[PDB]
């Protein structure tokens, strides 16, 4: 196959049957297999959060720059004081709810049958948490549509997921650094590049 | 030569190469970024 | 009940094996107008049933159907006013809601071992968890759960078989297939059908759970050279196999083009021998008492798809000693000489 | 004053330690390993020299997996 | 029957004990003797906290005392309580150290063993809940110096999405 | 017995002798004196020398223990 740079064999501890492999592990992090499993779940969650992030930034900035809604810049977006609720409450509520989410995901990763067997009451829903897979929980709660009912033979879907998500993570690092040394939004930097590309790049920042 | 590179990889020759490169690095940093007591970036 | 649907899935082979279930249903309650909502090439089996009423085409495994088509078929099942669904589509919620939107008294389905089957019990009066998620891979029977619940001991005997797979052909399909092999050099009593040819065609009638089920052609050239000619008619799934078979095994070798399973059973009913691999033709040969041999790629797979070889006493089963469909091609010729005469 | 350059230190210091440790483990399966501590296998180290970039996670896993600390036997 | 379904339950507590959910992540109850002493002390702490919490919110609902001299009341307290506590210490049967019965069990609740086990489960659950409630009282009095617990519940019910714990847990 | 009594030639073995340099360290059995009268037959060959620049030493059968690998 095509493994991330020709002229190099992929490492023998990862090949083929994994979501978008391409054999990039020059620093020997997926050498231990359980470490690779943990890192796969880490990658999937990271990429999905990053995809939601890139959507929530690009969409808001399309609304902002064009002028459909007066939303704040991604950089200066956290200090928006909401009337109904406060950020001091929102951090705690996020802690509670995302703890109930991520600890459940974890206890499934270490024990796949968990969260659905016995005394795992979530409003009587102890069946939507069957898991079916590590990193791909499935079930009526998590995939209501069920585009990939099967998940082992869904290599196209998982590959699309992981590729779009690697790219979204790289775009989020872009949002982090591009808007810490330029102090504008991504769409602003884009239209700055699409006016005079050979005069507005990273290195044209003196 | 294979043996010349075997000697260049010996501990003292490689140590002085490594520390000459490193010393040039720190030297040029303390010339370009002299007199440094505090890390001011995101301070 | 009086009106009963069937939302069966898979194609030729899975819907063929459902005939004892339909005969069980009509044996259970006296007059039932059974319907079928199957996939394409599933309707083509239902000339051979003498029991049922509509037998539509839906492709239930589409999983993103045309919403006009989806809404139309939901409303069609509502306008037929069923009493019992009997899905065996092997899906949960999303499809359990599809069976639930039908105004049905008895919502019955199959359910994943996985998660895409949760919240289905709410909308089904029977759960029927299955195995492998590749339901044809379970073998011949595939419906022992549904056979044992339909007709529980509540008043009388279950009667779960009634000499399983009694398919039946009519005179019209008999006449047209009679013309089709009479265009070949076959006599109406003395020939042998095959229906095993390596091809890329969906008329192969194999399974959902079998992969390497169809025998090759040069292996078949060895088989047809080792056997004496009792006029072996060759049943191709597509016309591009005709010249390929005439290149491999010869021009004198008769080729009968059959893609319809009703036409295939009509060609069974005039034959005197069957050299089928794991297709619909083994079960069609066991229907109407024709002596088969039943090639397979595994002894265990042959036991899963034929548990009744000891019963008919003609379908002397042959499989490969390894997997991968490479058998001896010798002793199968020997008991082909034994049982066909 | 201390904490950001302290992290900056510990990142480099653990880089040094981790590439050195993975090097000694790399040559441990040699016939005479000591000659690789004298005659430093520059290809091996250079393939490892950037493997200490990720030491805070690789070392954490080697601690969880049990590969950081050796067993007595 | 598990505090976090998925975690492996240790070998020394598996569901048989009255209040067993497998919450020993630090490994305190490894040995059996310390485990027995712990469940004794747990029941006693539980019963004291369950005596305490209705002695907090009931004065607060009507009296509003906020639950806030020495050399006589202290002496009478020590005299009245050391006697009972040492007489409790003088028992050696452990299931009778946790659940004496006899002169402590009127009304015949301990007459049927299955309901006895269910009521032990009820005691331990309500008691862990009450221990949490007392720790909540203490830390809510530490954070807010001069407010009552029911006063804090009124503060929450007024605007819950603006008066909650967050104000103290993070600097902002 | 005339058959071997001790570990096999090449069996990597651990030393339980508390006074040896290679205590709680693995070895490599190079020979076992099959004479049933010597006290320390197990001739081991270690990888790293002792303070006397010696990589081999005789050990007993009870002062030695083979590893699971
Ligand atoms: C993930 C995540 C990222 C990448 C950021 C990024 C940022 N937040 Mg932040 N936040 C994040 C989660 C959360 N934030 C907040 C609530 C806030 C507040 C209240 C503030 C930030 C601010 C910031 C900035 C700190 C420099 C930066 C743009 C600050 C900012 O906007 O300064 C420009 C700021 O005041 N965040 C909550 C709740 C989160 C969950
Ligand atoms: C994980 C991210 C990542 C990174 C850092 C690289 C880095 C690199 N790739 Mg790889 N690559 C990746 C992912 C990555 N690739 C993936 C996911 C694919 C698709 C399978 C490829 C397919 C690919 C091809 C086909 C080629 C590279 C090449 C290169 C090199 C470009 C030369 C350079 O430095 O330009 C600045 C560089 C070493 C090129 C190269 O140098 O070949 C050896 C090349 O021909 N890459
Ligand atoms: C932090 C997010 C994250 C995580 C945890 C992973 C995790 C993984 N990746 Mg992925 N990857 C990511 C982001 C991430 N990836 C991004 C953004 C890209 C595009 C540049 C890729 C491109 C990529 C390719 C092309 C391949 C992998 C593969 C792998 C697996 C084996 C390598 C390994 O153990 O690294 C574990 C990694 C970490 C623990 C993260 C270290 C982060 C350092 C400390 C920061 C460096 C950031 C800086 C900007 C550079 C592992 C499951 C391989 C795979 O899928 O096959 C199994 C593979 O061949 N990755
Ligand atoms: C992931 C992620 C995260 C953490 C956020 C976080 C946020 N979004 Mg964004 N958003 C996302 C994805 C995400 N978004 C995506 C994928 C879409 C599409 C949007 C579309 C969107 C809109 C249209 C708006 C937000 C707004 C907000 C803010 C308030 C949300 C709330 O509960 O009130 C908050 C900063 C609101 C905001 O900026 O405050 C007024 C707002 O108006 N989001
Ligand atoms: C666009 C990238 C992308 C892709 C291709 C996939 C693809 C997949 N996901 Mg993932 N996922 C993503 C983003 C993505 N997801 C994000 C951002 C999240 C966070 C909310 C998740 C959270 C998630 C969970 C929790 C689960 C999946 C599941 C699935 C599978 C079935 C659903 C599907 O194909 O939806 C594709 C959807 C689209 C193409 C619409 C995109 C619209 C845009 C706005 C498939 C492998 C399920 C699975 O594998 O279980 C069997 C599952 O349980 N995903
Ligand atoms: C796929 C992700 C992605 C994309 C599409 C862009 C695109 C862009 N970036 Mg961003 N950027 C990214 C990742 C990305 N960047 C990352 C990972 C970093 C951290 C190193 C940055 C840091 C950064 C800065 C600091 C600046 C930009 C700028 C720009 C613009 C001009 C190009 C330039 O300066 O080259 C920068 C390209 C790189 C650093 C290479 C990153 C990896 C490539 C994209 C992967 C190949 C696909 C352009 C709109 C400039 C701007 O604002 O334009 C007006 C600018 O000042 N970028
Ligand atoms: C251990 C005690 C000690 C300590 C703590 C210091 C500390 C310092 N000395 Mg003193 N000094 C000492 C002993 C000590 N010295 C001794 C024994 C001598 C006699 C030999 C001297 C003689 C001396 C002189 C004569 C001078 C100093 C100077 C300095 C300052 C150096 C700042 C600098 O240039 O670094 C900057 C940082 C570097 C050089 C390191 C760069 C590392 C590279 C870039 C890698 C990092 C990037 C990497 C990729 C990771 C990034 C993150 C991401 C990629 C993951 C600093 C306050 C200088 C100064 O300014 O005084 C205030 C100076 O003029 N010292
Ligand atoms: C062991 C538990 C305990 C302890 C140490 C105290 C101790 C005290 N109580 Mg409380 N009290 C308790 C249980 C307890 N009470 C219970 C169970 C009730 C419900 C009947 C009350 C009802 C109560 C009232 C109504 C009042 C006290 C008052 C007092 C104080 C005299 C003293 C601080 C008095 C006081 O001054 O405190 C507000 C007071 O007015 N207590
Ligand atoms: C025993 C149950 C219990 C109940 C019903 C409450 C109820 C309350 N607490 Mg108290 N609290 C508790 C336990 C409890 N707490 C414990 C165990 C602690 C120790 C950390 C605290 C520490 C604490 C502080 C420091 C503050 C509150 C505050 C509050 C109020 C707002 C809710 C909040 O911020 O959540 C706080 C929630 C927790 C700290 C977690 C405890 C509850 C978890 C989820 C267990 C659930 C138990 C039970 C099944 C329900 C509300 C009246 C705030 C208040 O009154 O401001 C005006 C406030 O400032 N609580
Ligand atoms: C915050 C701070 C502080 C303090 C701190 C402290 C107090 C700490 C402690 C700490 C501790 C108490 C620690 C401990 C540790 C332990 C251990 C036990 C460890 C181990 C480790 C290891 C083993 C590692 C290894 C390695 C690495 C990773 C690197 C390199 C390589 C090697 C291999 C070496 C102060 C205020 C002063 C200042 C500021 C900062």
């Amino acid at each position: 196959r095509a493994t991330w740079l020709p002229g190099l064999n992929p490492p023998p501890y990862l090949d083929g049957n994994l979501a978008g492999d391409y054999g990039f592990d020059p620093l020997g992090l997926g050498e231990d297999p359980e470490s690779l499993k943990w890192y796969v779940q880490a990658e999937l969650v990271h990429s999905r959060f990053a995809m939601l992030g890139v959507a929530g930034i690009l969409f808001t900035d399309l609304l902002r720059t064009t002028g459909i809604r007066n939303l704040p810049v991604w950089y200066e977006a956290g200090a928006v004081k909401f009337d109904f609720a406060s950020t001091k409450t929102l951090i705690v509520v996020q802690f509670l709810l995302m703890g109930f989410a991520e600890t459940k995901r974890y206890m499934d990763f270490v024990s796949p049958g968990s969260q659905a067997k016995e005394g795992s009451f979530f409003f009587g829903l102890e069946a939507a948490l069957e898991g079916l897979e590590p990193g791909y929980p499935g079930g009526p709660l998590l995939n209501p549509l069920g585009l990939a009912k099967d998940v082992q033979n869904a290599h196209d879907w998982k590959l699309k997921e992981i590729k779009n998500g690697r790219l979204a993570m790289m775009a989020m690092l872009g949002f982090f650094v591009q808007a810490s040394v330029t102090h504008t939004g991504p769409i602003d930097n884009l239209v700055e590049h699409l006016s005079n590309p050979w005069h507005k790049t990273i290195i044209q920042t003196l | 030569m294979r043996d010349l590179k075997t000697y260049l990889s010996v501990a003292p020759v490689l140590s002085t190469l490594w520390f000459g490169s490193l010393a040039g690095l720190l030297i040029e940093i303390n010339r370009l970024f002299p007199d440094a007591l505090t890390f001011p970036f995101f301070s | 009940v009086r009106r009963c649907c069937c939302v069966i899935s898979g194609g030729v082979y899975e819907n063929l094996l459902f005939f004892p279930t339909i005969q069980l249903i009509k044996d259970r309650y006296p007059g039932v107008q059974v319907d079928i909502l199957t996939t394409e090439r599933g309707k083509q089996t239902y000339e051979l049933n003498k029991n049922v009423r509509w037998a539509n085409v839906y492709d239930p495994d589409d999983h993103w159907p045309e919403p006009a088509e989806y809404t139309d078929m939901i409303g069609l099942l509502k306008g037929r006013y069923y009493d019992m669904v009997l899905s065996t589509k092997l899906a949960g919620l999303g499809h359990a809601a599809f069976l639930f939107m039908t105004t049905a008294r008895d919502r019955v389905s199959y359910i994943y071992p996985n998660v895409n089957s949760a919240g289905a019990g709410l909308m089904l009066s029977e759960t029927f968890t299955a195995e492998n998620t590749n339901l044809s891979e379970l073998g011949y029977s595939m419906y022992t759960q549904m056979e044992d619940w339909l007709g529980r001991p509540f008043r009388s005997v279950p009667r779960t078989p009634l000499l399983p797979l009694r398919v039946s052909i009519s005179r019209k399909v008999k006449e047209v297939v009679a013309a089709k092999y009479r265009n070949a050099g076959a006599v109406t009593g003395k020939f042998i059908v095959i229906h095993g040819i390596e091809s890329d065609s969906k008329a192969s009638m194999q399974s959902k759970g079998d992969a390497d089920s169809l025998l090759s052609l040069e292996k078949w050239a060895k088989i047809i050279k080792g056997v004496r000619g009792f006029k072996p008619v060759f049943v191709i799934p597509h016309e591009k196999e005709r010249e390929n078979v005439e290149d491999f095994v010869g021009d004198d070798t008769s080729i009968v083009f059959i893609t319809t399973p009703g036409q295939l059973a009509a060609l069974i009913n005039d034959s005197a021998g069957v050299i089928a691999t794991n297709t619909a033709a083994i079960q069609l040969a066991n229907a109407r008492d024709k002596p088969c041999i039943g090639l397979f790629s595994s002894e265990e797979k042959g036991k899963l798809f034929v548990p009744y070889a000891e019963e008919k006493s003609n379908c002397v089963i042959i499989a490969s000693k390894t997997g991968k469909l490479a058998d001896i091609d010798i002793g199968t010729v020997k008991n082909a000489m034994q049982v066909f005469e | 004053e201390f904490i950001t350059p302290g992290i900056l230190f510990l990142y480099i210091a653990g880089w040094i330690g981790w590439v050195g440790r993975s090097y000694l483990i790399a040559i441990s399966g040699e016939k005479k390993p000591a000659m690789k501590e004298i005659i430093i296998d520059v290809p091996l180290a250079s393939r490892i020299i950037f493997r200490g970039f990720i030491w805070p996670v690789a070392a954490y896993r080697e601690f969880l997996n049990g590969d950081l600390i050796a067993k007595d036997v | 029957a598990h505090w976090m379904p998925g975690e492996p339950r240790p070998a020394y507590l598996d569901g048989s004990a009255p209040g067993d959910f497998g919450f020993d992540p630090l490994g305190l109850g490894e040995v059996p003797a310390n485990l027995e002493r712990y469940k004794e002390s747990e029941l006693i702490h539980c019963r004291w906290a369950m005596l305490a919490v209705p002695g907090i919110l009931v004065p607060e609902a009507l009296g509003y005392g906020n639950w806030v001299t020495l050399p006589t009341i202290l002496a009478i307290e020590f005299l009245a309580i050391a006697f009972v506590e040492h007489q409790r210490s003088m028992e050696k049967d452990p299931e009778k150290k946790k659940y004496p019965g006899g002169a402590f069990d009127p009304l015949g609740y301990s007459k049927d063993p299955k309901k006895l086990e269910e009521l032990k489960v009820k005691e331990i659950k309500n008691g862990r809940l009450a221990l949490l409630a007392f720790v909540g009282f203490c830390v809510q009095q530490s954070a807010y110096p001069g407010t009552g617990p029911l006063e804090n519940l009124a503060t929450h019910l007024a605007d819950p999405w603006h008066n909650n714990i967050g104000d103290i847990v993070i600097p902002f | 017995k005339p058959p071997p009594i001790g570990p096999k030639r090449g069996s990597k073995v651990k030393i339980l002798r508390r006074e040896s340099y290679w205590f709680k360290n693995v070895g490599s059995v190079v020979a076992v004196d099959q004479d049933p009268k010597t006290r320390y037959p197990v001739v081991v060959r270690f990888a790293k020398v002792n303070y006397a620049n010696i990589s081999t030493n005789n050990y007993a059968l009870d002062e030695v223990e083979e590893v699971a690998a």
